[PDB]
This record gives C-alpha cells, sequence and structure tokens, in this order.
RNA sequence: AGGGCACAAGCCCGCCCGACCCGCGCCCCCCGUGCCGGCGCGGGCCGCGAAAGCGGGGCCUACCGAUCCUUCGCCGCCCCG
RNA sequence: GCAUGAAUGGACCAACGAGGAUCCCACUGUCCCGAGCCGCGCCUCCGCGAGCCUCCAGCCUCGGGAACGGGCGAGGGCCGGCCAGCGGGGCAAGAAGACCCUUUUGAGCUUGACUCCAGCCCGGGCCUGUGGGGCGGG
RNA sequence: AAACACAGCGUCGCGAGGGCCGCACCCGGCGCUGGCGCGACGUGAUUUCUGCCCAGUGCCACGACCGUCACCGUGAAGCGA
RNA sequence: CCGCAGAGGCCCCGGGGGCGAAGGCGGCGCGCAGGCCCCGCCGGACCGGCCUCUGGUGCAGAUCUCGGCAGCAGUAGCCGC
RNA sequence: GGCGCGUGGGCCCCUCCUGGUAAGCAGGACGGGCGAGGCGGGACGAUCCGGACGCCGGGCCAGGGUGCGCCGCCGGGGCCC
RNA sequence: UAGCGGCGAGCGACGCGGGAGGAGCCCGCCCCGAAGGCGCGCUGUGGGGCGCACCGCCGCGAGGGGGCCCGAGGGCCCCGCCCGAGAGGGUGCAAGCCCCGUACGGCGGGCGGCGAGUAGCGCUGCUUGAGCGUGCAGCGCGAAGGGAGGCGCGGCCCUUCCAAGGCUAAAUACGCCCCGGGACCGAUAGCGGACCAAGUAGCGCGAGCGAACGGUGAAAAGGACGCCCUGCGGCCGCUCAAAAGACCUGAACCCGGCCGGCCGCCGGCCCGCCGGCCCCGUCUCGAAACACGGACCGAGGAGCCACGCGCCGCGGCGAGCCCGAGGGAGCCCCCGCGGCGGAGCGAGCGCGAGACGCCCCGGGCCCGCCAUGCCCCUGCGGGCG
C-alpha cells in the first residue's frame, strides 16, 4: 500500500533522495550487464568467478528421463514400513518372516549408505547398490537383491 | 558490493504496437460456466448415453512413470478379438476403438481383455419396442466410465535362506563388472594389437 | 582542464574514525604456512594417545 | 644507477646440464584482485665433491601479456537404439 | 623573381564597361563657419486609442566583497507631484553565443581510410540441331 | 563582378552486329540521326607566339603470352568423406 | 504523525440536517507544528467523528500549461495619393 | 554480522617544501577549520580572535575595548611632528 | 533448459506428466466397361478388391392515518399495516404503504496394388535454438523399394513408419453493434467530441490539421400600475419563499465611492519611538551580486504499475509443503499434478557421506575429483592405507 512506502515521506524534500551533485539521470552506468570485461571488471571478478569462457562438452539435446535417478540413504529404509508393522516386525527377529522392501515401488533406483540400520534382518530389492550399502545390510543379517 | 544472482527473463516486445501478446483471466468464472452449461445441454440431447466413451488402460511412456497406469485412446483389433466383437459393434455400444495402436506384450493384452468383459457386463441396451417410461427409470452415467486406480505399495514378507541363494556373495563386484565390461575389453583389443606391433618388427 | 592528482589529508582522520581493528584470535594459530612433517607427526601422536584420540572405542 | 664481494661472488683448470618432472604456500604492487618478478617447501630423478654440502640459470634491484580461436604433447573419456 | 612564365596559356591590344585606381580643367555649403526661409510632422485641443518590458525598487563617494553595488559598513545630500527635450547610467531590450573547447551527438564533401554494392568485362555449363576434318595425350 | 556564357582554337571516342546515356523488369533517349554527324572534355575575339621532361601517376597497344592468377574439366591415392 | 478522495463497520429506541448541509467572508480559542474547533454574516441540500482497507493523495519556481488581468497611459499613434 | 544510501570538481590557516622574477600562480606534507558551525569582536569579509546552538528568569565573565557618534576609566613612570 | 551467440550484449524450443475436447475417411493405381449426370463420354462415365475365413412474446402485481409547523414535506411527535415485494426511479424538502416498478406466472421456440523432372545430391541465397544444416528456394544432375532414430563418412544390425494426391465437427481468438455491471472520471477531468447542429466552425494548392461553449425557478408565474422624459432611458413599485431578472453559489488578482491612517518584517512598550534585518530558487570552493529563472492571481502539474533477482520482518504447516489448469451448478465452500525441498562432487564414463558439539569459531575425521603403496575373489574389477 502506498500510505507507507518510503517515497511518500520526501514531498517537500526537492531531490528526492538522489542527491544534488549527481542527481538522477537516465542509464549513468550503460543498459544490463553491460561492461563485465571493462568497466565492471572488479565487481564480476569479485562476486561471479567462472562467468566468461566455455567448459566440458555439449549434448544437443538432453533426454531428461533417462538422466533420472533418484536414491535412498539406507538409514530412510525403515520408515517406508507403516507403523504398526513396525513394531511387529521389530519385535520378532525373524529370520523366517523377514519384512522384503522394494524401493522401485516407492520410487528410488539406487540405495546409498548414510546412517545406520536397527539389528534386524531384512530383504531389499533395487537395481543398483553402493559398496558401503551392501556391506552395511549384511551386518544386520539382510540380504539385497535385484529387481527387474 | 552488489551480491546478487542474474536475472533470465526476456525484454518485453510489442508492447506498444503489433499483435497483442498480453492475455488477461478475467473471464475464468464466465468460461467455468459456460463449459458447464454446454455439457449439460449435450448430455440432455442423448438421454441416458453417458458423457465419455470406455477407454483403454495404458502405462506411462519413459522409466519415470514405468510403473503407473493411465487411460489411452481406444483398444486394438486383438483386445476385441478377445471379446469377440467388431470395430462396427463396439462404436455402436460406446467403446473408442484405436487400429494404430500394437500391443507390446500379453500382459497389457488381458489387462484390456478383463477391462471390456467388466464394461460388457454392466451396460444395457433399450430396443425401439420399449416403452417410454421404463427409458425414463434410467441413470445417466457421470465422469469418466470406469477410473484408472493405482494402489499403494505393500510389504511382504520373505526368507533370508532363500534369498542368499539368488545372488552372489559379493554382489557390488558383480555390479561393477557387468558396468564396466564394455570399456575393458576395447582395453584388451588395443594392448593386443600394440603387442603384434612387438611381433611383427621382428 | 586540470584537477588535483593526490592527497591524503582527510585519511588519517578516517583511519581512526572506528578504531584500528586488530587481527582475529584465530589467525595467530592457523596452519597455513607451517612444515609437513611437523604437521603430520602432530597429527599422528594424538591419534595414538588414549587420553586424546577420538577414534571411536 | 645504486648496493654487494678477497684462501671470493673475481681469474685459470676438471667434470657436467638443477637453464629438469609432479604438487602446494608466501612476499612485493594491492581493493590485500589479476599480471611480471622473487622466495620457502613436500615428493621423483640427477650433477659435482673425499665429504659436510651446494645446484629450479647469468651477485641483488628492470628485460614483458586475459576470454574466444588456432596448433602441438601424455593418458584417458564421449559421439545418447 | 620568399614563391613570374607559355591553351593549368605567355605577351600585346582599337572598341566597349552602373568594374578597381591616380591626376588636370570646370563646378560648387564638402569645408573655413555657419545664417535666413518654405511645407509636413512635432507641440495645444475635440473624437479614437495600442505594443515592448516588468524579483522589488529607483541620489551619490569610498571600503570590503564572485576582485567595477540601488540595497551591505562609513560619510554626503534630497518636501511631494508633473511637462517639453535628451541620450551618461539602469553591465537597458531584442536570441538557451554562430567565435573557442568538450560529448565515445550529427550532417555535407574528398580520397592511395575499412567493409562492401550496382554496372561492366572475361571463362565454363544449359538453351542446342545435322555432317566432315586436324592436332596432342591413351 | 575581374565570376558564368560566347564566337574562335585544340584534343578524344564511334561506321549501326556501333557509341554514349536511361532503366526493378519488360523496354527506352540521342535518332524523322549517319563523320561538313553525334557524344565527351579543356582554353576563351583579333595580332604575335606556344620552349625542355615519358623518371612518378594516368591512359593505350589486332604487342607478348614469361611468372602469377578461378570455377569447371581430367589423372593418381582412398572404405568413403 | 497532520491533511485529501473513496470502500467495509460503529454511532442504546438507532449519528447531524429547510428550527438551515457543503462552500464563501470576518473574528476568538486550542496545538512546538502540519492543522483543528467554535461564533457572526452570506448560501440553499447534503454531511462525517472513531476502527480496518485502498490511491491518478499535499506546489512559489520548470524561458511550466490554460484562463483572467495591471502598470506603462488618456501615452505611442490616426505624415503617400 | 547482514542490507543499503550519498560522495569520488574541494578550498583556507599554521608550520615544512618544489617549479617560477613574481603572482589573490601551479604542485605536495602533520594538525585544525569552512564546506555542513548559530552568537560577540576584528568599521566592513564563508575561513582571523574568543566561544560551537532546546524555550526562559537571575548571576559571573572570554576575546576586544572604555572623548562624542556608541554600552564601558581612572591612577602612576618615561617618550613625543 | 538443451542449445545459439564479436560464446559479448543478448536470444531460446520439444518430449514425458496433468486437463478441455474427442470422429473418422476418400481418390489414383487394379477388376468390370456405358450398366453413367446420355447433344457429354472409350484420351473412360458409372459400379467394385479378389481368394482363405437458453432466446423471444404476453401480462397481473399488497399495504397510512392524526397533530404541529413550512412557499411545497419525503420533516418533527403519536399510533398502525404489507412482505415470495425494505432493487431502484419520479413526485414542490430524508417516502416499503402517493405513482411507476420489484417478488411470485403462461405461451412459443494366399493374390493384385500403394502418387518422377519427384525424393535425394553438388554449388549459391534467405531463414531457425538446430550446432560439418532447422525449413525453404534457384540452377545442374537425377531413382527403386523407401524414410527416421538432435556430430560427419563407410560397413553390419535393431526399433519404428510409408512422402511426392484429397476432405473433416468440437474444445480456441475477436472490434464495430446490442444488453448487464464497476472500491473508475466528474466539465482545464473523462473519448478530440455531456451543449437540438463535432470530425462541426475554422485553417491549408494538397496529403492533412482541428477547437470553444453544461446549471433561473416548484411553476415562466419572464416583470402590473403610476410618474418624469423631443426620444433614448430613469424612478416607484409589481410576480416570487427569494429576484434567483438571462440568470445556482460567486473566491483571488485589479479597481470606484464614503470613512479612518502614513510607509515592509521581528522585538519592547501607555503606538510612534528605539534596536535588529541585502532577493528568493539553483549550479558552485565560494551568490546581495554587473551569474541564470521569476509582472500579478486562479486552477492543473513530476518515483505509480508489471515481471525478475537479493536480503530483512511476520503468519501457517513442517521432512515435508503447495486456492496449477480444471471439475463439483455456492465470488469467500469442496476436490485438485508438476514443481521446490530432501546429497554431493565430477569435463565425462560415473562414484557417493556419521566421529566428536546448548549456540558461535576452530580442530579432527568422512564423500567426490588428482596421484600413489600393499592384498585379492567375479579382475584396467574389489578391499585396505
Ligand atoms: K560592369
Ligand atoms: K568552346
Ligand atoms: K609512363
Ligand atoms: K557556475
Ligand atoms: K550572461
Ligand atoms: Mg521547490
Ligand atoms: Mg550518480
Ligand atoms: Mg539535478
Ligand atoms: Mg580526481
Ligand atoms: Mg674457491
Ligand atoms: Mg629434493
Ligand atoms: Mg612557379
Ligand atoms: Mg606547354
Ligand atoms: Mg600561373
Ligand atoms: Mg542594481
Ligand atoms: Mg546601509
Ligand atoms: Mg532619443
Ligand atoms: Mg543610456
Ligand atoms: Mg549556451
Ligand atoms: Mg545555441
Ligand atoms: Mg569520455
Ligand atoms: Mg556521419
Ligand atoms: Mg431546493
Ligand atoms: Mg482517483
Ligand atoms: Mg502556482
Ligand atoms: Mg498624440
Ligand atoms: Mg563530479
Ligand atoms: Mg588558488
Ligand atoms: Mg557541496
Ligand atoms: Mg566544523
Ligand atoms: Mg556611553
Ligand atoms: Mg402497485
Ligand atoms: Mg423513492
Ligand atoms: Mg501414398
Ligand atoms: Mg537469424
Ligand atoms: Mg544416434
Ligand atoms: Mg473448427
Ligand atoms: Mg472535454
Ligand atoms: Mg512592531
Ligand atoms: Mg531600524
Ligand atoms: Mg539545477
Ligand atoms: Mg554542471
Ligand atoms: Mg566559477
Ligand atoms: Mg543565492
Ligand atoms: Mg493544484
Ligand atoms: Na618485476
Ligand atoms: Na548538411
Ligand atoms: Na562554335
Ligand atoms: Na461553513
Ligand atoms: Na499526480
Ligand atoms: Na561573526
Ligand atoms: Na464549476
Ligand atoms: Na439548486
Ligand atoms: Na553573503
Ligand atoms: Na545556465
Ligand atoms: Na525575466
Ligand atoms: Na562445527
Amino acid at each position: 500500500p502506498t500510505r507507507i512506502r518510503k517515497s511518500r515521506k520526501r514531498r517537500g524534500h526537492r531531490q528526492m533522495g538522489y542527491g544534488r551533485v549527481g542527481g538522477h539521470r537516465k542509464h549513468p552506468s550503460g543498459r544490463g550487464k553491460a561492461g563485465g570485461l571493462q568497466h565492471k571488471r572488479t565487481s564480476f571478478d569479485k562476486y561471479h568467478p567462472g562467468y566468461f569462457g566455455k567448459l566440458g562438452m555439449r549434448n544437443y539435446h538432453v533426454r531428461r528421463n533417462i538422466e533420472y535417478n533418484p536414491t535412498i540413504n539406507i538409514d530412510k529404509i525403515w520408515s517406508l514400513i507403516p507403523e504398526e508393522q513396525r513394531d511387529g516386525f521389530l519385535q520378532r527377529k525373524s529370520t523366517t518372516e523377514a519384512p522384503v522392501v522394494d524401493v522401485t515401488r516407492f520410487g528410488f533406483f539406487k540405495v546409498l549408505g548414510r546412517g545406520s540400520l536397527p539389528q534386524c534382518p531384512i530383504i531389499i530389492k533395487a537395481r543398483y547398490f553402493s559398496s558401503d550399502a551392501e556391506k552395511k545390510l549384511r551386518e544386520v543379517g539382510g540380504v539385497p537383491l535385484l529387481v527387474p | 558490493g552488489r551480491n546478487v544472482a542474474f536475472s533470465n527473463m526476456r525484454r518485453y516486445k510489442c508492447t506498444n504496437k503489433g499483435p497483442n501478446l498480453i492475455k488477461n483471466w478475467f473471464n475464468q468464472p464466465a468460461r467455468k460456466i459456460r463449459r458447464r452449461q454446454t455439457r449439460l445441454q449435450k448430455a440432455k440431447a442423448i438421454f441416458p448415453c453417458p458423457l465419455q466413451k470406455l477407454r483403454p488402460s495404458v502405462t506411462r511412456c519413459s522409466q519415470k512413470f514405468n510403473l503407473t497406469q493411465r487411460i489411452g485412446r481406444g483398444f486394438t483389433l486383438r483386445e476385441l478379438q478377445g471379446v469377440g466383437l467388431s470395430a462396427g459393434k463396439a462404436r455402436q455400444i460406446g467403446i473408442a476403438v484405436d487400429p494404430r495402436r500394437k500391443n507390446k506384450s500379453e500382459e497389457s493384452v488381458a489387462r484390456n481383455v478383463a477391462r471390456l468383459k467388466e464394461y460388457l457386463s454392466k451396460v444395457t441396451i433399450f430396443s425401439k419396442q420399449a416403452k417410454p417410461e421404463e427409458i425414463q427409470q434410467a441413470i445417466q452415467h457421470q465422469g469418466v466410465v470406469m477410473p484408472v486406480v493405482n494402489p499403494k505399495p505393500v510389504i511382504t514378507t520373505g526368507s533370508i535362506a532363500e534369498a542368499k541363494k539368488e545372488v552372489p556373495e559379493n554382489l557390488f563386484m558383480y555390479l561393477r563388472n557387468a558396468r564396466t565390461a564394455r570399456n575393458r575389453a576395447r582395453l584388451a583389443k588395443r594392448d593386443a594389437e600394440r603387442e603384434a606391433a612387438a611381433k611383427t618388427k621382428g | 582542464a586540470k584537477l588535483k592528482n593526490h592527497t591524503s589529508k582527510n585519511q588519517n582522520r578516517k583511519d581512526h574514525r572506528n578504531g584500528i581493528k586488530k587481527p582475529k584470535k584465530s589467525a595467530y594459530t592457523s596452519h597455513k604456512g607451517m612444515c609437513p612433517k611437523y604437521l603430520r607427526n602432530l597429527r599422528r601422536s594424538r591419534a595414538n594417545d588414549p587420553r586424546q584420540s577420538l577414534r571411536p572405542n
């Protein structure tokens, strides 16, 4: 709302906060980003490294759903099981009725290894694993599987 | 020192002259009302046939949406043969037919044959000899004929011993071997020929 | 049209306006340019000391 | 041009190519940004010397150059059914 | 001969010229040195009746001061209101200096500036048939 | 006006399938013309004259094809570019 | 914080008004101030205190724009035929 | 620590310097001032001598002065166009 | 967001996903051959595939008196009625009940066969994000199975489609003109144009240019009679609540009469004495300046809005969060995908985090990129450092 703006408090002052010696002119330094290597070199060098030049190879058309690759850490696995089944499975550390989780059904492709796991056997199916993710899983009694 | 991220907005074009490139949305409520009125009139004109046709269940394309279904354009001729119907009859009783599409697996064929069987079980036909009253008793269906529903994933149970038999004891080595197989063979071939230079010169 | 070339007339007053700022108290203990063999030995001696080792168990 | 240097930093003789490879930090100018120049180090391989040692050019302070493009060199990666 | 000169024409020339220049005769208010006169305007009256310009105001001398004041400091003068004249002041009016400089502001013209275009010249091919012959290379 | 024009003087190009110019194209002007003509330039009545220089730049050779200088065509090599 | 125009509410029997609204002129009082209030005359039908919301929202200047109008001034001027 | 504005034509005094015959000339240095500092004095001045500011009553007094304009004075010693 | 770009300034698509809407077909070629639209047409008319299997029109429409006082009440006091109607407009002053309207109705509407100066290629010009070519075109060459898979050439596969012939509703866009609405303007505003005559009067050879001007009162009741006057006119009065008299109100500047004074502002006072006071706005080191603008008065007159980026404050929810488009006949109610966040680094093939901590700073470890030593399985692969 215009009642509370700073510009309305400058009526009666002649130059509206822009100074007398300088003043408010149109484009005293140019338009847009012009001058980046000339009179604005200091600004560009202080705050924008890697702005000029080329780097790396180019792909004329990126296939967006081929590069898609969601991931899940081994410490988020048990949150995919609802709470009631959660306590049921945790109570009985069964080796014949272990829970089976298929992360592809939840929207993930690869399993990474951040965090820790509860001490209880489990079966996890994915398309790929990290080196440590497999190691941590086998130390808790679980086994990893590859799913179509 | 000003530290900002640079803008990525294009300058405006044709602002005081040329084609009108500004779209306003002051007619949104009126457009809503108009579309509803058209729908109601059309539904009245064909009572008791539903506004929509029965359409197949298909899979979403890329790898990102691989495991879910949506509504497609029309049933293929193999599915109709599965239910023993012709394109003319199918179009007569309100079924959409798409002879451009080809099935790529038998699971799709089975799913859509089941869909057709359900629809045929639930459809009723009125003859030109039926009295006007019983036609008035009919109910006109609303919306999509039989929506596609995707269930949420569930948790099943298995045996650790059985699963331990299906993978090697070092799965990461196994995976990394399969990923690098093509590039490792290229190095080997280039190395063998590099050896032929050793013997060919002597 | 010539203008002035140089003056330092007002510069000492501007420097003292908010005092002369001292360096941070962490700049005195940085490892920025220390001899690498000394730094490596310091790391290993700490890690093997049971009373000051941060290795778990 | 100003400093430095005597069983030497000068002159003569002998053998050599540290006028090398990989990677970091600091000083000067200075916004504590760049460039030229210098210095201190960790590794590799070498020269001279009996050895300790010294050596990343001509005792110190000057002698030189971004993005884009081209050309050359080692080892690898991509051409997306 | 700073630095003349031969159709970028040299030299000369009768007639001609609202062309540039020097001198002589005659003539005269050009002048010594001004005087007198005529008509119209001006001036006074009846009728009619504007423009320009204007921070405010409208007497001087010295001082200091953006270094030449109407106003400021110190002194000297001046009732108030009008007319015919006059051209010392009001840095009088008339115009965002045309001279000079600057702006990463122009335009006209020139060329052995740099980047080009019509036009014109030259070669081959298509348009394009039906016969004969010579030479040089396979 | 000492400026322009002017009669006179001189040079240059062209014999028609040509010259010079117009013109987006189709088509035009000189030209109802033909060298005692048409077009392009310089000097500027009469009288008397109009010297030397082809190194520079310009123009011209029905001079010459020495070197260089395009596409096309053709020969060799190549899986093909 | 003062003031301007408009929107949503309140204004204890439902805010003030031909027993006289807005506006104009003159005069007290209140406030550091921007401003506000009351009284008298004119006028002849509308007006707004407090809370929330909104903006084409406050002038001495721009050789400012449009309109009105002064001094100069009963002045210059009303001379061809 | 974050965000952000104005400024990037300066000039004068004290003491210390350079070019120039010199300059109210041009160029530098520590401290202060004007810019952006009211008030009294220096007759008169942006900067000198004092003193740096809400509205008032009373007192004391800096700098500078005390014939009259014009607020405020005497006494003593020496000189004297 | 891939990309294009003196790789500068700048420019810039599509697929997947969610919705609205939803609809399919023909000719030539091949078979028959005048069966045809018969004055035409065999240089091809006509018919066919052959074998297996919502707008407009019309209407009715309720309910108040008494007193006071005003030029007239819709005003003030008292007491009532109607309601599917308390939207509004008119009427001599604020009207549900004085009038018209408003709410509540009715009527009509296996075989045969798939397009040549074409596609493509070379050279040149334009065009695109299309980059050793996105699309088009000129000239030269010119075909049989062919086209495409976002880096060229040659070879071998896979996945997909069939150009060089044609038709097709819906969902979408939009001025004039007609209808409805508005936190819009209110006569120098709003369209140039509110005015019985505007694109008019007027200006220019012409193409063109282009104004100014709203308001008496409830009712024209628009001004009786009388007296002066050579006529022009004047006085007195009349209509009206009022002259409001060519007209609402009627400010400032400027001016005439009568009546009081003698030079501006600030301060003190028994009021003309004393003391103080250069002309503002502006650029400037510095303005009273012989630096510029300003005769005077009124009205108008200049940091708003859209999008993008950074940071700060506040509200809701919180490992999650979210009025997208749209759909339900509810401006405000219900349902409603992407996206962003949640893991980084690396040119890339790709690999991928736990060890400490009220908070902050710093150390120490861990992941990715670069380089190395040792061990070993499935090996230019894994593990440990
Ligand atoms: K003449
Ligand atoms: K001639
Ligand atoms: K020559
Ligand atoms: K100036
Ligand atoms: K001037
Ligand atoms: Mg102002
Ligand atoms: Mg500025
Ligand atoms: Mg300015
Ligand atoms: Mg400077
Ligand atoms: Mg020695
Ligand atoms: Mg070493
Ligand atoms: Mg000469
Ligand atoms: Mg000659
Ligand atoms: Mg000459
Ligand atoms: Mg003056
Ligand atoms: Mg004075
Ligand atoms: Mg005169
Ligand atoms: Mg004069
Ligand atoms: Mg000027
Ligand atoms: Mg000018
Ligand atoms: Mg410049
Ligand atoms: Mg130019
Ligand atoms: Mg009235
Ligand atoms: Mg408004
Ligand atoms: Mg004004
Ligand atoms: Mg006169
Ligand atoms: Mg400046
Ligand atoms: Mg000076
Ligand atoms: Mg200043
Ligand atoms: Mg100061
Ligand atoms: Mg006295
Ligand atoms: Mg009625
Ligand atoms: Mg009414
Ligand atoms: Mg075809
Ligand atoms: Mg382009
Ligand atoms: Mg490809
Ligand atoms: Mg359509
Ligand atoms: Mg108007
Ligand atoms: Mg007074
Ligand atoms: Mg006085
Ligand atoms: Mg200015
Ligand atoms: Mg200036
Ligand atoms: Mg100046
Ligand atoms: Mg001034
Ligand atoms: Mg105004
Ligand atoms: Na150097
Ligand atoms: Na010109
Ligand atoms: Na002649
Ligand atoms: Na009033
Ligand atoms: Na405005
Ligand atoms: Na003073
Ligand atoms: Na008005
Ligand atoms: Na009225
Ligand atoms: Na002054
Ligand atoms: Na000026
Ligand atoms: Na003026
Ligand atoms: Na920390």
